[PDB]
RNA sequence: CCCGGCGAGGGGAGUGAAAAAGAACCUGAAACCGUGUACGUACAAGCAGUGGGAGCACGCUUAGGCGUGUGACUGCGUACC
RNA sequence: CGAAGGUGUGCUGUGAGGCAUGCUGGAGGUAUCAGAAGUGCGAAUGCUGACAUAAGUAACGAUAAAGCGGGUGAAAAGCCCGCUCGCCGGAAGACCAAGGGUUCCUGUCCAACGUUAAUCGGGGCAGGGUGAGUCGACCCCUAAGGCGAGGCCGAAAGGCGU
């Protein structure tokens, strides 16, 4: 299974945004994620008469490596690691610092 | 001045075609060699 | 007939020492319109020596 | 202040463009334009366009005045060549070179 | 945004640690071709250097020197395998 | 807090060489003592790629031939329209087989191709166009010749023939 999933809360470990927090928007197959408000870029966009769209300089998000973020533990206020286990008949994830189910 | 190549499709096919190659034991050896080398075109026939 | 030794860049330059172009000394001004033109030629608007010749 | 303009990959030989480039080195811009207008060579059109581009750049990007400008530098360099085949007698083939040049013009107010 | 043929090509603005990393895109040697500066060169005969040697330009100066570039005139001197 | 590689400068040994440092470059290098070799290039009318000279020199492919006005266009000797001149006419006119395979028609573009310019093209890009009981092929019949059930012959492979 996968340790990081869509609609999670994460904290950034490396790069120019080291320390910030956000929500995971979607997961790509190459091993990257798009987090909200993180890793912003300025694109010079050309206009197109079709679709009724003008040009301009736009700010958007860019993908970041999955192993550069971590799952945030609100109880402790810190970064954490993820483990797997079976509870009733089904698989679940759990925090390794305090052994609590997610 | 008349030159050496003077084309004719019927003669081309009767001289170097697939069925001509198959009709004799040495022609099959030609085909086997060409298959082993891996040619995209095996004979002169379309 | 062909050379026996390869000529040098110095010789290339010496031969080309007679190839420079010459610029026109001066132009002329028409007495009515004020344009510049080649002497003894008409202007680009159609004047010569003060008179309009071509429409 | 110095302003540059360039034409890269021009279809001509550097030896042929240098003959025209030599005419306007160190002149005022009005005098140089007058000289170029009455020279019956193909390289003259190309050189004139480059000079006009340089003047417009100096007007728009650096706020210069046209009446104070001089042609402070100018040069021509050799570019890549194209290779072609030309047949000759008795089944022999020769090689043809099609040469190109880069043209650079610098104007200044000093 | 600007010159140009609603071109090819370029100059600004902007991205980025870096644009002589701009798609003919890591580094970018040599043959070969140009622009600028200093000195020599239009009464002088040959493997083009080597030994001697004025004059000019320029940098230190411990004001005594010295270093670097060029080189009029003169002895000797017919490449390599 | 700058590795290999590139380019200068200063010192040093009898030589092949060594050491230090400025600028460029942007991630690798390797003491000492031992061990192994695809271990040192100027020549072989050597092998591959790049660039010179002669030189802006020869040449631009039948001596049937051109002139002027208007149009479009950034630009017209060569493109479009008009009037005149010239050349072939048992062909340098018209229709086919063999061979080729979209070169055919309309719109749009001028980098490369066109031995010059090109607004033009058998060039680039997109769209359209080939309608059969009687024309041909396929089909029925055989020539020269080819293949050939059984058959005759030949170490094998194979040869000739009803």
């Amino acid at each position: 299974a996968a340790k990081i999933r869509r609609d999670d809360e994460v904290i950034v470990l490396t790069g120019k945004d080291k320390g910030k927090r956000g929500k995971v928007k979607n997961v790509l197959s190459s091993g990257k994620v798009i987090v909200e408000g993180i890793n912003l870029v300025k694109k010079h966009q050309k206009p197109v008469p079709a679709l009724n769209q003008p040009g301009g300089i736009v700010e958007k998000e860019a993908a970041i490596q999955v192993s550069n973020v971590a799952i945030f533990n609100a109880a402790t206020g810190k970064a954490d690691r993820v483990g797997f286990r079976f509870e009733d008949g089904k698989k679940v994830r759990f925090f390794k610092s305090n052994s609590e189910t997610i | 001045m008349k030159r050496t190549f003077q084309p004719s499709v019927l003669k081309r096919n009767r001289s170097h075609g697939f069925r001509a190659r198959m009709a004799t034991k040495n022609g099959r050896q030609v085909l086997a060699r060409r298959r082993a080398k891996g040619r995209a075109r095996l004979t002169v026939s379309k | 007939a062909v050379q026996q030794n390869k000529p040098t860049r110095s010789k290339r330059g010496m031969r080309r020492s007679h190839d420079a172009l010459t610029a026109v000394t001066s132009l002329s001004v028409d007495k009515t319109s004020g344009e510049k033109h080649l002497r003894h030629h008409i202007t680009a608007d159609g004047y010569y020596r003060g008179r309009k010749v071509i429409a | 202040m110095e302003t540059i303009a360039k034409h890269r990959h021009a279809r001509s030989s550097a030896q042929k463009v240098r003959l025209v480039a030599d005419l306007i080195r160190g002149k005022k811009v009005s005098q140089a334009l007058d000289i170029l207008t009455y020279t019956n060579k193909k390289a003259a059109v190309l050189v004139k366009k480059v000079l006009e581009s340089a003047i417009a750049n100096a007007e728009h990007n650096d706020g210069a005045d046209i009446d104070d400008l001089k042609v402070t530098k100018i040069f021509v360099d050799e570019g890549p060549s194209m290779k072609r085949i030309m047949p000759r007698a008795k089944g022999r083939a020769d090689r043809i070179l099609k040469r190109t040049s880069h043209i650079t013009v610098v104007v200044s107010d000093r």
